[PDB]
């Protein structure tokens, strides 16, 4: 899965040649840029529980209709309300995931591929998501580069919905 | 290989010549060409008068098609499809393309999830293409060369699981693909997603023993106890088929047997009392 | 292809919750003690060459009739069958160190290297009287006090030499 | 892929007889009741996204821990694999339905798929579990009628029922 | 060995809950399906011996080279081989019927027959050919309205003859 | 592919010994012999078309299920796919006889063909009675004391008849 | 499995299941014929058995000898007594051949699994058939010798007596 | 591949309005007159190859030097040439009149044949003297009046000879 320590075995592992040093630069961009993204992960775990919640109301918001429609895609009684809080939660999960690895490969492994498969069989809109990930990246209250580094993974997230 | 090339019965395909057509075509070289791709492709399924594909064979001795576009026209007929894809399971089909076209066993799971989500959304049609349209097809064949029997060789990095599983996809050269013993079902299915590798077996008749496939509940390659040996030193022992009373005394054939050192003097011939004969013997 | 940034992930995925501070502050050391395992693979692949033959002085020279007529590194293309792929097990070690877990070794080395093994006629127990020899010379390199600045190689060290010691149980 | 009409041929094949009066006039039965199956059929395939999401809504609902973490169907491309081959099922049950027999039904469905869910992990007996609210649906569709002719199609359903049973009995 | 009364059990124990009430009023039309369940194992075990060598008549006369010279059921002790186990498949198959649920045939017919099928030399699609002529004989007197009392049997006819389906499958 | 010139090579690699006088002798009166064994290659491959229809109106006509509706040898691709198999078995006699050691012969026709041979479901034991009646026809090709210089190559004939037995033994 | 040269040539016959030949009784009539000259020169390998099989180990080890120098296979006392526990299984078993007749006895015991243990061990392989084509060089010097014997040819039985050793030799390099 | 109901859909689509009503009566007419075209084309195909031969029997027998030493036609597999494909003007004429629309005759036999036949060194102008000639055969069977309901085939026979017309347009 996809790693730039495992971007340098895949490159070098297919030539069938030895580790040069051009993959093994590579390695210490995650020692030297890592430092700062372990930053970004305590940034988003210890404010889980206040991100989620800021989060899964901020849809209601734009999308009062959600909580209204009589659907089960929608989120009109508890029961979507509970599957709520779980969805948005998985994206703050695979979001510290893909920070710590430093690679998009958790964020391309667990929750991106196959998406559009299931948003077009259960109806489930992706601007709903979206809305929720732009609230995440601006409410973190993360600061210096590691605020640019949850940016980039979350914003990932984005472009691949839409 | 050269030692174990006689077993393997890899001495046709050890010192063959690649059969590459050349810029300028030639009638006798032409059909010396749609024979090694009729060989390999199909798996040396014997082809009739209207069985030859008598108009795509037309567009060969023009040299307007290469060899690589003139194999995904004998691969998308329905004639390769009438041996193999009707009968055979999905995961089937994908140990063929491999073993038909690029040559090799398919070594990683991640192939056949990705094969699977590829023939779903666009369809086998657009499947054949993604084998012939790869980089490992365009690495080690050019558009004018024939594809053959890759797997033997080392590769540039392929995995040494996979060394095992081309064994178990052909038996030999006497072998087509729709005759081998097991017949419909797939056989590197559970090998691939257990990531476990069975016994090379060689291919027949020069090997006295043959009939060993890996079974369903086999007891494990390793062993962890002691196996009732005063020290540690167990070779595991691979029986084909014993001959006993059948139903109350061998029960199940084809089985491992845990002996370590100290009895494996008498353990052999009490295999060959039954008459079994033995396959393999690995160490623990 | 696993690691130790990704391994820590797939069991945490496993178990589906967040990742807890204690293996955060276990994978702050991996990154901490991360420039010295990138010093020890650079001077393996640099006298990565230079191992194998030297393995090859005691390979055959301890079991002599391996080359002798009759063995089966005899002839030429055979003797150069045993240094194409003494090697691939250098090649897959050091992937071992880069990678810091042993995940992408068993399954280019260890996954159905016996199998081959007695399918050829080769002796498997042979090839890891060598590859220990490997590891004599490797952890000798990898130790050098000229030309580095002295640091601690003694926990990088000791599971370089268990990366060989997994790749000579799965052959012999 | 065989057929009712190819399948009284083939084993009439290997008796070596001409097909006698009473075959043909079963056959005339099937080509009598021909025009029903295909407006059976078509009411399956023009329903066949609403079946398996609708199947979807008990598969996972019935047993919470699949999607909840930990369970096969826990994330994205794995719950996206499980509508993959949902609908295989449907692909080739209507397939045996158009056919009339069950004879291509069993090369893709049933032949080798009990041996991929123990090598995979996955949970062969609850994929049964829904592969039968795929019938309770499908044959609420195929018999329920609206702006249709009525004939009894007692005959036809009970045998595309029998279709779903044989497509859970080889996988549990 | 598993039942219906103990497979219902085993998955509601994996999911640690009590057994819901619609379980019970399934098991409890187990239950009231149970009497004839016991008549139908009771006509096949009657005719258990009748059946074999009816069947013994087509496998035979259908692929005459098997007891020709030459032919895997050629020798007379390799003839009441084939008879020997014939009736092993009557043996489970009634007993997957007495239990309800075929996971105790699968452990004796289905596990490694497949393999030593392949060890001995017997043709393995030789078997299925004529464990379907069982099948046609099996639900045939299982089916007879004669000193019985009038009852529908469906649900048995047609998963009687999937056991007969699993047991075909495995071996082919 | 070995030879008679070649294998008395390789076993003499493998004692790793200068070739001695007498092999020498061995294989000057193998060149002195060379004339006799074209001769008969030559008129095996003349009638070679004759003598496989020839096989073939007793290789069917003996055992006549074989073409009669049932038999493997019944249609018309059946047919015509075993008369090109048969040849095969002269195409690499002939092989065997040019090459003067059945090296060649075992990787072909000895090699997987007992195993096809029960996959299929053709007789194999059905196949070396033929080959048999293949041997009685090409030995008698070789004796004819018509067009051709008289020599005594009897030696050369014994040994064609002992690659025949070699195909008859594998297939059987 | 057992087989003979009597019972392979019913064997066969009954595959194709016919009478057998008039040809083929008077093939076992020579072989009756030539059946006397097996047994005694048969009872001249098992006499000079033990004697042939040191005298293998005086050229197995001398040809090769780091085999019973410090490392070899053959170095300590229990693996030195380990090929001569089985050198002498393959006269064993190639006698068994000679009286028999036909190879198919042979095989079963040290050809069918040998191959395998002698990579499973870690033992040269290709070391054992250097010395069984030295067994095979003393075996038909005993086997021809003609000592107080009357004498008539003894061709085919020598011929094919080697073979069998070179069968025993091929099945385990 | 386009039809005459797809083309007229094609160019409805690049205006990009609802089909018309006298379109639709267009259609309608082909619809009455659909039978007709289906009896034309299974004609054909049944007389398929006695049209080849006696076209051969005329292609050759008007200009002579072609088959005589020294022309293209000579040899045997420069004769079975011309008659590989001499049928696949045939292949392609008839799925024009099946589909009804010249569009698929123009993609295979008038696309690059021009190209190749002055590459190879045919004579061109040679084929289509008897592309005439089948013609003259294909409606003489196309147009009988034994055993087939008489209605004018006038309209489809006119533009089956013009499928012909330009079959032989873009050869010469
Ligand atoms: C680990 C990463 C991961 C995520 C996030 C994920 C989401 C996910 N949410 C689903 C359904 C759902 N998702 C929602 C959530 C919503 N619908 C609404 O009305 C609200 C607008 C919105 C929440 C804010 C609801 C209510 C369902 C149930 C819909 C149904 O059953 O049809 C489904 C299909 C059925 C299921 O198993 O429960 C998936 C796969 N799956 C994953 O593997
Ligand atoms: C006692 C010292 C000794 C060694 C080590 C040795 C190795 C050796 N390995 C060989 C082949 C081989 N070697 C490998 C091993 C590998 N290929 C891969 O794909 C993997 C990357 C890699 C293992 C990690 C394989 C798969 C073959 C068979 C290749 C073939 O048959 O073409 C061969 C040629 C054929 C043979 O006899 O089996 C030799 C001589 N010989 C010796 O005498
Ligand atoms: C005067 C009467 C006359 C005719 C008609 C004729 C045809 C003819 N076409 C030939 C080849 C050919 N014919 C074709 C034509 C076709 N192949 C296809 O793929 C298409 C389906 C089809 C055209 C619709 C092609 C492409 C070749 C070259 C094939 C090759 O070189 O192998 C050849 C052999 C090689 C040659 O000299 O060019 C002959 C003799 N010869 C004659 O003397
Ligand atoms: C309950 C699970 C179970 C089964 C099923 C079983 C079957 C079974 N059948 C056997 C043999 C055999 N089975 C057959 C069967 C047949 N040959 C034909 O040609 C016929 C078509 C067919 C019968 C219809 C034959 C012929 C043998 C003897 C094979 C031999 O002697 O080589 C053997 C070993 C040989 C023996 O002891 O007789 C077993 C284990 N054992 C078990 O524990
Ligand atoms: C891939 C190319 C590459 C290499 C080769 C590399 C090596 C490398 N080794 C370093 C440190 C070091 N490397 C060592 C290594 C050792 N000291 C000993 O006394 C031991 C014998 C030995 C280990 C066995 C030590 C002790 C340090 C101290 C600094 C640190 O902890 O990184 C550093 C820290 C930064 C610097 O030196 O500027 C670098 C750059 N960095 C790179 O980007
Ligand atoms: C054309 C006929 C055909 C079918 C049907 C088929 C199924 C199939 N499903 C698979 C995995 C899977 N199958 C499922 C499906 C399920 N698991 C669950 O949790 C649910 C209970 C259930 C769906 C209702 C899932 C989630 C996977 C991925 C499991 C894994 O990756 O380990 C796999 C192995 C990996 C793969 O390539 O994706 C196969 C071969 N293959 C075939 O060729
Ligand atoms: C391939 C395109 C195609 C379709 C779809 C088709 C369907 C079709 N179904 C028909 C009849 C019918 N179809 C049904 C079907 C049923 N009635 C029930 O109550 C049951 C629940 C159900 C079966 C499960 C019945 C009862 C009839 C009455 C007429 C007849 O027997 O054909 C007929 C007779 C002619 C007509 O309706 O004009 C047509 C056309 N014909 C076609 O050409
Ligand atoms: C031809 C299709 C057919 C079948 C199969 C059939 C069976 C059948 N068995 C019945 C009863 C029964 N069957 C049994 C049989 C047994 N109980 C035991 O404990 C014994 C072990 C075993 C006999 C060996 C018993 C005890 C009853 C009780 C009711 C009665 O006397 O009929 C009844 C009574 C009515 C009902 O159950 O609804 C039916 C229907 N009826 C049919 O129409
Ligand atoms: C040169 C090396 C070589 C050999 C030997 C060879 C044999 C060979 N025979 C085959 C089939 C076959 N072989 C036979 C032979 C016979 N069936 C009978 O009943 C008769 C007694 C007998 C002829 C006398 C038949 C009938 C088939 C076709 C079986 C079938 O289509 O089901 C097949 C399977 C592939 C296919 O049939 O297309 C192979 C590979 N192929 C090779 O490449
Ligand atoms: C009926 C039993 C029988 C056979 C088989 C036989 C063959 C035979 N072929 C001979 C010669 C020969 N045979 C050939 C044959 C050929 N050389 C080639 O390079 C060609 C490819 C091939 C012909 C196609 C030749 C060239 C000679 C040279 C001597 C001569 O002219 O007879 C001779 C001359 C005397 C001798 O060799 O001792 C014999 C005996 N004689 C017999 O009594
Ligand atoms: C009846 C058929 C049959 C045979 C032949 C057989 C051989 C056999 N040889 C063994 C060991 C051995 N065999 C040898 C043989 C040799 N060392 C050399 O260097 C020489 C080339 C050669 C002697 C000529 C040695 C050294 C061992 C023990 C090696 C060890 O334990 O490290 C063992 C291990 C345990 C035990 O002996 O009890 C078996 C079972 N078993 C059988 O059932
Ligand atoms: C050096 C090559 C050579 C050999 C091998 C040889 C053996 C040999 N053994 C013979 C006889 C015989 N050999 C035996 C031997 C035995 N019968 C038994 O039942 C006993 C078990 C066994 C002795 C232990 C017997 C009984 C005869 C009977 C004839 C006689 O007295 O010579 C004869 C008499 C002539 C003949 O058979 O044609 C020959 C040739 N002669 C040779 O020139
Ligand atoms: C010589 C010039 C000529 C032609 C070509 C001709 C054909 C022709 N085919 C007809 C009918 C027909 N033709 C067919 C033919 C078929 N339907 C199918 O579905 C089958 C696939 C196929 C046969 C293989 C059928 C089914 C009819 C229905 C009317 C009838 O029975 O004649 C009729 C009846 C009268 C009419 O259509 O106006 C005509 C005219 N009549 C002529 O005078």
């Amino acid at each position: 899965v996809k790693t730039p320590i495992t971007e340098a075995i895949a490159a070098a592992d297919t030539q069938g040649r030895f580790l040069g040093n051009t993959e093994l630069q590579s390695a210490r961009g995650r020692y030297e840029r890592a430092a700062a993204s372990l930053e970004a992960a305590r940034g988003l775990t210890s404010n889980a529980q206040r991100l989620i919640d800021g989060a899964t109301q901020a849809v209601y918001q734009k999308f009062p209709y959600t909580t209204q429609t009589p659907g089960p895609q929608f989120a009109a009684d508890s029961r979507g309300k509970s599957k709520c809080a779980r969805d948005v939660g998985h994206y703050l999960r695979i979001i510290t995931y893909s920070l710590v690895a430093g690679g998009t490969g958790p964020l391309d492994e667990y929750l991106i591929a196959g998406l559009a498969e299931i948003n077009s069989t259960f109806d489930l809109s992706p601007s709903w998501y979206v809305e929720a990930l732009k609230h995440i990246k601006a409410n973190h209250g993360l600061s210096g580069q590691a605020a640019n580094e949850a940016n980039t993974y979350i914003d990932y997230a984005i472009n691949a919905l839409s | 290989i050269t030692t174990a090339a006689s077993r393997l019965g890899t001495e046709p395909f050890s010192d063959a010549p690649k059969v590459e057509l050349r810029p300028k075509a030639s009638r006798e070289e032409v059909e010396s060409v749609i024979r090694a791709v009729y060989r390999h492709v199909l798996g040396n399924d014997y082809i009739l008068a209207s069985e030859r594909l008598v108009s795509a064979e037309s567009l060969l001795r023009d040299g307007n098609l290469t060899v690589r576009e003139f194999v995904r026209s004998v691969a998308k007929s329905e004639l390769y499809k009438k041996k193999f894809f009707y009968n055979s399971f999905q995961t089937r089909l994908i140990e063929l393309n491999y073993k038909h076209l690029l040559g090799r066993a398919p070594y990683d799971e991640s192939e056949v999830v990705y094969h699977l989500d590829l023939y779903q959304n666009k369809g086998y049609d657009a499947e054949i293409d993604s084998y012939i349209d790869s980089w490992e097809y365009q690495s080690n064949f050019g558009d004018n060369v024939v594809p053959y029997y890759r797997g033997f060789e080392t590769q540039v990095g392929q995995k040494t699981a996979g060394f095992n599983r081309i064994f178990r996809l052909y038996r030999g050269y006497a072998n087509s693909d729709r005759a081998q013993v097991e017949g419909t079902k797939s056989r590197l299915a559970r090998e691939l997603a257990s990531n476990k590798a069975s016994t090379i077996v060689g291919p027949s008749g020069t090997n006295d023993s043959w009939g060993f496939r890996a079974s369903a509940d086999v007891a494990p390659k390793k062993n962890l106890g002691n196996a009732v040996g005063e020290g540690d030193r167990v070779y595991r022992l691979e029986v084909t088929g014993i001959r006993s009373p059948g139903y109350p005394s061998v029960r199940r054939s084809s089985t491992v047997f845990i002996v370590p050192y100290e009895r494996l003097s008498d353990k052999i011939q009490q295999v060959h009392k039954q008459g079994g004969k033995i396959v393999s013997v690995t160490s623990a | 292809t696993l690691d130790v940034f990704t391994k820590v992930v797939s069991q945490a995925d496993s178990r589906g919750e967040f990742l807890s501070n204690e293996q955060l502050d276990a994978l702050a050391n991996v990154v901490k003690e991360g420039n010295k395992r990138l010093d020890v693979v650079n001077r393996i692949t640099s006298n990565a060459s230079a191992i194998v033959t030297n393995a090859a002085r005691a390979l055959f020279e301890e079991q002599p009739q391996l080359i002798a007529p009759g063995g089966n590194a005899y002839t030429n293309r055979r003797m150069a069958a045993c240094l194409r792929d003494m090697e691939i097990i250098l090649r897959y070690v050091t992937y071992a160190i880069l990678a810091g877990d042993a995940s992408v070794l068993d399954d280019r080395c260890l996954n159905g290297l016996r199998e081959t093994y007695q399918a050829l006629g080769t002796p498997g127990s042979s090839v890891a009287v060598g590859v220990q020899k490997m590891k004599d010379a490797a952890v000798g390199i990898a130790n050098d006090p000229n030309g580095i600045t002295k640091g601690d190689c003694s926990q990088l060290i000791s599971e370089v030499a268990s990366y060989f010691d997994r790749a000579a149980a799965a052959v012999g």
